[PDB]
């Protein structure tokens, strides 16, 4: 799809 | 695709994962087309790290993301980035969006197709998590 997702959390 | 591009992106990603743990920031690439894993992973990790890094450490990450985007500009015709960020880290997310638009003019359609995948991950994300969705079209 050419798509990608990710997420992140701070300390 | 060019092995040179892979080597540089893999290197920029390895610096990105170094800085993330130096700062204690956790990135989880939820989903990615395996045909473009390294590309998406590097943009997603750097874009996330740049929103979450301390303001004094953000230029080094933003510098890394600029280098990544310039290299990907050889294998990527257009790139779109959609970010949701906590209130205290909104301007940081704006600097990432400005950097991507400077490198690849975002354009409305692929910007909204990414916001949809972003919103799909937002349904499961935590209220204080940064969510980055990326769309690319290969050269």
């Amino acid at each position: 799809p050419g798509f990608g997702v990710g997420r992140g959390l701070a300390p | 695709m060019p092995p040179r591009v892979r080597r540089r992106v893999e290197e920029l990603l390895r610096r990105a994962r170094e800085l993330a743990e130096e700062l204690g920031i956790r990135v989880e690439v939820l989903e990615v087309d395996p045909e473009y894993e390294l590309e998406l992973t590097a943009v997603i990790t750097l874009a996330i790290l740049a929103v979450l890094a301390p303001p004094e450490r953000q230029d080094e990450v933003l510098e890394l993301l600029r280098e990544t985007l310039k290299t990907l500009s050889e294998v990527v015709e257009s790139l779109a980035v959609s970010i949701w960020a906590p209130p205290e880290r909104e301007e940081a997310a704006r600097r990432v969006e400005r950097l991507v638009e400077e490198a690849f003019n975002t354009t409305p359609e692929t910007r909204e197709r990414a916001r949809k995948l972003r919103d799909e991950a937002r349904r499961d994300a935590e209220p204080d998590e940064v969510v980055v969705a990326v769309h690319l079209v290969p050269k």
